[PDB]
């Protein structure tokens, strides 16, 4: 026996960080009646195995951690001091604050007539740190209060994957999953630092490289992941689509495609209009007044029955192929090594190793996160990388994908709860102005003509209407659709997003605003901007584990609180391992986690903070009236609670979906009650609820099968480590996505000896396959409209085909592949007072602004300070020493940084001239600790652009001067 | 008697291991600053068991070859620090004869602590300013008495920290040297016969820290 452990109860968790997923055993006192006294990795789960990085590894310092808010706080207008005050209190004041602001701001129709039932006076921040169940019930109460404005973290590093993914593959998600990283035989990391940012991923990708892998890391700076790669590319800021174009010259010129899966899986053999064209860096349709295309331009010419022609000979002029092979002829290893700042002989190593994967028996996959897509352009990086991986025929198949990585623990789920203002669960869109019936929101599917094409899509009413019956079950869906609010089919969406959510709170434009689990103060870029926009607040509502800067931001430097007026409620939550719940890491595997130590105090898990509110608000409404209360009086909260506090189980069961009757569906009975066992079996009539459409599956008759911890695997299944019987992914558990395109059309692995799934005498087997049917009747990619990955995606805003356009303003002035040096279809000074390419990124030991790790000493311990990464170059010319104090400034911002000199940053050569880069963290802030330093994000810009509505924090002009 | 075999060739200088020591001892952190190095703590002490040390290389071509050191006793088979120490009082240094580990107790309080530091080859044991006792790392020894791998070795996410049996240890760094070998040349094993931790450098050892080797 181990003392330290003995007398403690054991429960399991999952790690409260990044999107890797490890799982914890927590050690709780008193046999589960006290504080937790270990924490550390659960040795059974099999993505870690009991690995954890120094984030996961000090989970319990965060938890047991006196530095942790105890109970609620006010800080009242123009007061310079922290209240302590009752839950009671708090909760009642917010509820008045939010219904005194809506009564006063509602509008039921718009000024052009239309119904919209909103109130635009309050927004909402967060977040990705919440419970799956606590980020749907959250974003339920938000909308019906009637908000729109409603953002979180997934705007920046999550939004630009989901339309490049959704165009090329039909879906916006990771389509691997980590365990499967093992099976690869070429992985190319780019825009991501991996071995820091995702770090239990390494194992896997050396268990690659272990069986033969070769590693490549593309990045402007060496980092911890560049060290322990077979190939370090160095590559320009903002060069990434030369690069992703010359390697798709590089495999058509070599003949390295999988013809086969080209010809039957792809696009490649669909006849493009007429109309289209491609000129001087503008496709054809341009609008230079309202910097605009008109797509319909880019339209298939369509058959007899309105379904795309195809010559399956890939000879005709407009095939996609040849047009295809026409766009890229530009992008010659010559100019691509200029630009890149890549050498010749190392575009050709790395083009090699990775175009070999072209064969149907070796797979490639492709790594990337939020790094290099921070700007208008990101959409089609992304879509670059799902084109060079459908020539390949690396799409379906095990050690293949694109593995866009995603960031925080549970912002897939966040997202597919739809925290972002622009849908719903389940990717819903939310209705604008114009959709005024839900017969006409249905009418906007677009259908297929194809009898080989699924088009999945074509289920959404079932789904719209389902969702509809969980939060209104005593409405008909038609009805209740009136509840929720629409915003203006008149705007931009990007109205409705981060960044301008911060530009109209410059305005006084907001009343109340919820930082739910965020740090804006901190995440924000232009934080000087921010910070005094936030004084323009009426009221504030902090849900947070400590005391930050944003809370606090009326005492933050150069503040008087004396001037400021606005209210700040402070509402302490509960850590991870203090509470039960589900997240969906990066692969979309939904994970159940347990409750270990009792809630800190009087902190609360965020469900029971959020209904307690909601509950209050109902209250007021009952007893006062007010403006049209119907959403809020009606809204089915009974589902989502049991012995009086909120439940995650049954959250998570409504979520899922039950029948509200007994129905027959596909030739099968259910009596009212039952759980729905799959999305195949939810109705459009009223029959089923369910909060999430892609939750359905996960939580049936059967139970919770996110709460499986089962290791059985088959030989095929255990080959490339699918863990079919762990936990539970969506969609209905299937591990790997497009695992059509990995057999041929009798249904036989294109690599055997890695096959995903395979036509085993009258069934598939291995994976769950994604679309049924018998070998050869359906086209592989069943949530695409045409049911082809697409090479040519002419639903892009930015063209059909990726075509590089300078993301850097201020050193560039000349395009060496056209006469369109920047993006046609999106104001930087330049001011030559700040000559270097300031950037920011993330290190292995701290979390985000370092809001949760600057309160961890051990991880302080390791990177106690701001620091600012520069060449032996740049320290020469400017005389800085390693080890000295500098300033970074620009035109937003200064701060100062310890410098840190090294051969890991060099300079880049662009036009002929020299160009510095500087590199910044973005974890540091002035709370805590004493000497760490304050956020980056002084010295970024916020100028977004009107498409992706996203600051550029990785290439922004600054200074840097040795301080003494 | 059981081994460490720690393969340099995948360390990805996480950290996971320099923190889970100090997790599972709950050990406190100390004072630090960045003076221009990811590096910290600088150096192991009384309250720092294990420290990762970083070094930047040149090489020809774009990058560097960056070589990262998780630190720690080596538990030698024949400890000089032992050897000292016992001239003062025996029962200050034990080794376990189960597992191999060099253990030092509270009686390190009375004798010369400097001067068995400098009988250490590797320049591993630290002073406690005020009570004199010595410490470094115990191999997680009641851990690996009860069937449980060291801190360090479980949190380990790249397969560079390996735990168990001297022989299967012994042969899994021949086996691997092999291996390594044809990616990275000059690749070593430190003091493979005189130590229960055995590093795999990729190259000469004193380039990853002075008294990476006897
Ligand atoms: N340790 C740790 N891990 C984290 C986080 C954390 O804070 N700390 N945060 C998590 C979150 S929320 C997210 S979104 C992810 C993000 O994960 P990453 O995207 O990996 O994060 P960054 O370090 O910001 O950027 C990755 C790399 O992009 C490179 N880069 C910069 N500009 C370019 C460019 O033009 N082209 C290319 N090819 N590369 C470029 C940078 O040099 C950097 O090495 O990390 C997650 N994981
Ligand atoms: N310059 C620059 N700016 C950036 C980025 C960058 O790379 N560079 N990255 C951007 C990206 S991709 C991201 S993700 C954002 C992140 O920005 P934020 O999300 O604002 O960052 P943090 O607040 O540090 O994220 C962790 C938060 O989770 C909270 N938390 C943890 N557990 C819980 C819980 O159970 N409940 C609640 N309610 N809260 C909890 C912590 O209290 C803390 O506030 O920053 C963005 N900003
Ligand atoms: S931060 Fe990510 S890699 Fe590190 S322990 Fe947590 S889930 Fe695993
Ligand atoms: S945990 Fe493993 S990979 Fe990370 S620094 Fe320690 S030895 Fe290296
Ligand atoms: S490395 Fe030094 S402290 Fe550790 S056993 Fe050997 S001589 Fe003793
Ligand atoms: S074996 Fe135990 S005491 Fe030694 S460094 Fe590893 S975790 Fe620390
Ligand atoms: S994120
Ligand atoms: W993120």
């Amino acid at each position: 026996e181990l003392q330290k452990l003995q007398w403690a109860k054991q429960t399991t968790s999952i790690c409260c960080y990044c999107a890797v997923g490890c799982g914890l055993i927590v050690h709780t006192a008193k046999d589960g009646q006290g504080r937790a006294v270990n924490v550390e990795g659960d040795p059974d789960h099999p993505i870690n195995e009991g690995s954890l990085c120094p984030k996961g590894a000090s989970i319990f310092q965060l938890g047991e951690n006196d530095q942790r808010g105890t109970q609620p706080l006010y800080r009242a207008p123009f007061s310079d001091t922290w209240k302590p005050v009752t839950w009671d209190f708090a909760l009642t004041e917010i509820a008045k604050r939010i219904k005194k602001t809506r009564d006063a701001s509602f509008t039921e129709k718009n000024a052009a007539g239309d119904l919209v039932n909103r109130t635009e006076a309050i927004a909402s921040f967060g977040s990705a740190a919440m419970d799956n169940e606590e980020c749907w019930a959250y974003g339920n109460i938000l909308r019906s209060l009637g908000l729109v404005y409603i953002e979180h973290q997934a705007r920046i590093x999550h939004s630009p994957t989901v339309p490049a993914l959704a165009e090329s593959f039909g879906r916006g998600a990771m389509t691997n999953h980590w365990n499967d990283l093992a099976n690869s035989d070429c992985i190319l990391i780019m825009g991501s630092n991996a071995a820091e940012n995702h770090p239990i991923a390494f194992k896997w990708v050396l268990r690659a490289k272990d069986k033969g892998a070769t590693l490549i890391h593309v990045d402007p700076r060496f980092t911890r992941t560049s060290a322990r790669c077979d190939v370090y590319a160095p590559i320009r800021s903002g060069a990434d689509i030369p690069f992703l174009g010359g390697l798709i010259k590089y495999i058509l010129d070599n003949k390295l495609y999988f013809t086969d899966y080209v010809r039957e899986y792809t696009n490649a053999s669909l006849i493009v209009g007429e109309k289209f064209s491609f000129k001087d860096g503008l496709f054809s349709g341009y609008d230079a007044a309202n910097k605009k295309y008109d797509k319909s331009m880019w339209a298939f010419e369509l058959d007899a029955n309105g379904v795309p022609k195809r010559d399956p000979a890939l000879k005709h002029p407009r095939c996609v192929i040849n047009l295809l092979k026409k766009h890229y002829e530009r992008y010659n290893l010559d100019k691509v090594a200029a630009i890149t700042g890549t050498s010749k002989e190392q575009l050709q190593q790395v083009y090699k190793a990775y175009a070999a994967t072209g064969k149907p028996d070796k797979a490639g996959t492709i790594m990337y996160a939020m790094g290099w897509t921070q700007h208008s352009v990101g959409v089609q990086n992304i879509r670059a990388m799902a084109m060079i991986q459908l020539l390949l025929g690396n799409i379906g198949v095990a050690g293949g994908g694109v593995n866009a990585l995603r960031g925080e623990s549970n912002v897939q789920g966040s997202t597919d709860q739809g925290l972002l203002a622009h849908i719903w669960p389940g990717y819903n869109p939310v209705p604008n102005s114009k959709a005024a019936t839900l017969e006409l929101y249905n009418a906007a599917t677009p259908q297929s003509k194809d009898p080989m094409s699924v088009n999945w899509w074509q289920n959404r009413p079932k789904y719209v209407a389902s969702y509809l019956k969980a939060l209104y079950p005593d409405e008909e869906p038609a009805a209740a659709y009136d509840y929720l609010p629409r915003i203006d089919a008149g705007r931009k969406l990007t109205d409705y997003f981060w960044l301008n959510i911060f530009e109209k709170m410059d305005k006084g434009e907001f009343k109340g605003l919820f930082a739910w689990g965020m740090n804006p103060a901190c995440g924000g870029a232009n934080a000087n901007k921010n910070r005094k926009a936030m004084g323009k607040l009426e009221w504030l509502v902090n849900v947070n584990l400590f005391e930050n800067e944003t809370s606090s931001f009326w005492k933050g430097p150069g503040m008087n609180p004396a001037e400021i007026g606005t209210e700040v409620f402070f509402l302490p939550c509960c850590v991870s391992i203090e509470k039960e719940g589900s997240v969906a890491n990066s692969g979309r595997w939904m994970q159940w986690r347990y409750r270990g130590p009792k809630p800190y105090a009087e902190t609360k898990p965020d469900g029971d903070i959020m209904l307690d509110m909601f509950k209050k608000v109902r209250e007021l409404y009952a007893k006062e009236g007010g403006a049209y209360p119907a959403p809020i009086a009606k809204l089915n909260i009974a589902d989502w609670e049991e012995h009086n506090e909120f439940s995650p189980t049954k959250v998570a069961k409504l979520m899922n979906g039950y029948f509200l009757k007994d129905t027959e569906v596909g030739g099968k009975q259910f009596k009212k009650g039952q759980q729905v066992p799959s999305f195949a079996f939810l109705t459009a009539d009223g029959s089923t609820c369910s909060g999430n459409w892609l939750h359905a599956g996960s939580f049936t008759d059967a139970g919770n099968l996110m709460a499986r911890r089962d290791k059985t695997q088959t030989p095929e299944q255990a080959r490339i480590g699918l863990f079919p019987n762990w936990s539970f992914c969506w969609p209905v558990n299937r591990r790997i996505l497009y695992n059509r395109a990995s057999v041929d059309k009798t249904g036989k692995p294109w690599n055997p000896a890695k096959a995903v799934i395979e036509w085993k005498d009258g069934k598939w087997v291995g994976d769950v396959v994604d679309g049924g049917g018998d070998p050869g009747t359906k086209h592989p990619f069943i949530m695409q409209t045409h049911g082809f990955g697409a090479l040519y995606g002419p639903g892009r805003e930015e063209g059909p085909f990726p075509e590089h356009y300078e993301p850097l303003e201020c050193p560039v002035s000349k395009n060496p592949f056209s006469k369109q040096l920047h993006n046609p279809v999106a104001k930087a000074v330049c001011d030559p007072r700040y000559p270097f390419i300031g950037t920011t990124y993330r290190v292995t030991e701290h979390w985000q602004t370092g809001l949760m790790t600057r309160r961890c000493a051990w991880l302080v311990e390791a990177e106690p300070q701001i620091f600012c990464e520069i060449s032996k170059e740049l320290a020469k010319l400017r005389g800085i020493g390693n080890g000295d104090t500098v300033k970074v400034s620009s035109l937003r911002g200064a701060l100062e940084a310890v410098a840190i000199v090294t051969e890991r940053i060099r300079p880049f050569k662009i036009e002929g001239v020299d160009v510095h880069m500087v590199g910044l963290p973005w974890h540091y802030g002035w709370m805590v600790p004493k000497n760490g330093g304050d956020t980056a994000n002084l010295l970024t810009p916020s100028a977004g652009d009107p498409n992706t509505g996203i600051p550029e924090t990785k290439a922004f002009m600054v200074d840097v001067r040795k301080v003494w | 008697g059981k081994m460490f075999f720690v393969d340099l060739s995948r360390c990805t200088a996480c950290r996971g291991c320099q923190i889970a020591c100090k997790q599972w001892k709950n050990l406190p952190a100390e004072e630090t600053r960045n003076t221009g190095s990811h590096q910290n703590p600088p150096d192991l002490s009384y309250v720092t068991l294990k420290t990762v040390r970083f070094t930047e290389k040149s090489r020809k071509g774009p990058g560097i070859d960056w070589l990262f050191f998780p630190e720690q006793c080596r538990h030698c088979v024949e400890p000089p620090c032992k050897g000292q120490a016992d001239v003062d009082l025996e029962g200050a240094v034990v080794k376990d004869e189960t597992t191999g580990a060099v253990l030092f107790t509270e009686l390190t309080a009375k004798v010369d602590g400097e001067s068995v530091r400098s009988a250490c080859p590797y320049d591993i044991p630290r002073i406690d300013p005020v009570t004199k006792r010595l410490s470094k790392c115990d191999m997680c020894n009641d851990r690996v008495q009860n069937g449980l791998l060291p801190a360090c070795v479980k949190t380990c996410p790249t397969g560079t920290m390996n735990f168990g049996d001297e022989q299967e240890m012994l042969a899994l760094a021949e086996k691997r040297l092999a291996e390594v070998k044809k990616t990275y040349p000059g690749a070593v094993l430190g003091d493979p016969n005189d130590v229960r931790v055995v590093y795999l450098f990729t190259r000469d050892p004193k380039d990853f820290y002075e008294h990476a080797v006897a």
